[PDB]
């Protein structure tokens, strides 16, 4: 009888049935990765377990849990589930709302790689290229949200100036 | 871990990783694409031999 | 025209900020006195 998970190779040469530990499961990455993980975890479940992990253990491990249940209670009572966490639809502010105001710049960078992505998707599916594209993707999308959190997006050489992003036009003196 | 998977390619577990690697399934943890491809979808690395040289092991010892 | 000065219903700063936040997640929902929708524009 088999003792592991994998494929079987009926080798009659050595008169023996070997099985290579090679099973199949799922596992995603990038944005989509957590996307699924979010929709899944039942808020009511973790909250329960947390409350247990709270008043039971010492103040060492109970400390982290206390901070945890906070955000938990938030989505719960508020109702707005943590699924929206991911952005699969990036709205666009009206024109007249934006030195050549930067904003536009970043927006284009998005659509650029966004469309190139869709193209490089319908066509071939070179993994290494796909991921390397998503990278440029996640990076751009965040550029507009809060520029700086990672590097410092800037117009090609000569224009080393962090294009003012959404957050940038909300805060600051 | 966030930036480690979000931007990079480090994949996170999702279902049941029955197989091990020194320890059972990682439930919802993550590892390198190497091991992923290696252990998960299976691994089998070859090992050529020099011209006219015997080994020190049987067929499938 | 000799008519009473206009009484601004909503400063451009109001509506602009609403959507300005919309532009990024922020589901700025303007509710009324009893938890009800309120037309901004």
């Amino acid at each position: 009888k088999s003792d592991v998970y994998g494929r079987v190779e009926v080798d009659l040469v050595r008169n023996v049935v070997r099985v290579v530990e090679s099973y199949d499961i799922d596992a995603r990455m990038g944005a989509e990765a957590i996307q699924q993980l979010l929709k899944e975890l039942d808020l009511e479940a973790l909250e329960k377990e947390l409350l247990e992990e709270m008043k039971h253990p010492s103040r060492a491990r109970r400390a982290k849990a206390r901070k945890r249940l906070e955000v938990v209670r938030a989505f719960l009572d508020s109702g707005n589930r943590p699924e929206w966490m991911i952005l699969e639809a990036v709205p666009v502010l009206p024109p007249d709302l934006r030195a050549t105001s930067d904003l536009n710049d970043l927006y284009r960078r998005l659509i650029n790689r966004n469309n190139r992505l869709k193209k490089l998707l319908a066509q071939g599916a070179p993994e290494i290229i796909i991921r390397n594209e998503k990278r440029m993707l996640q990076e751009a999308v965040d550029a507009l949200l809060d520029n700086g959190r990672r590097g410092a997006p800037v117009t090609n050489p000569g224009s080393d100036r962090p294009l003012r992003s959404l957050t940038d036009i909300l805060s600051g003196k | 871990l966030e930036q480690v998977l979000y931007f990079s390619k480090y994949i996170v577990l999702d279902p049941k990783g029955a197989i091990l690697n020194g320890v059972p399934v990682e439930k919802r943890q993550l590892l390198t694409d190497e091991e992923y491809r290696e252990l998960r979808y299976g691994k089998q690395e070859t090992y050529p031999l020099p011209p006219g040289v015997d080994a020190l092991v049987k067929d499938g010892e | 025209k000799g008519e009473d000065v206009p009484e601004p219903s909503v400063p451009e700063s109001f509506r602009v900020l609403v959507k300005e936040l919309q532009a990024l997640a922020l589901d700025v929902q303007t509710l009324d006195e009893k938890d009800n929708p309120v037309d901004i524009f």
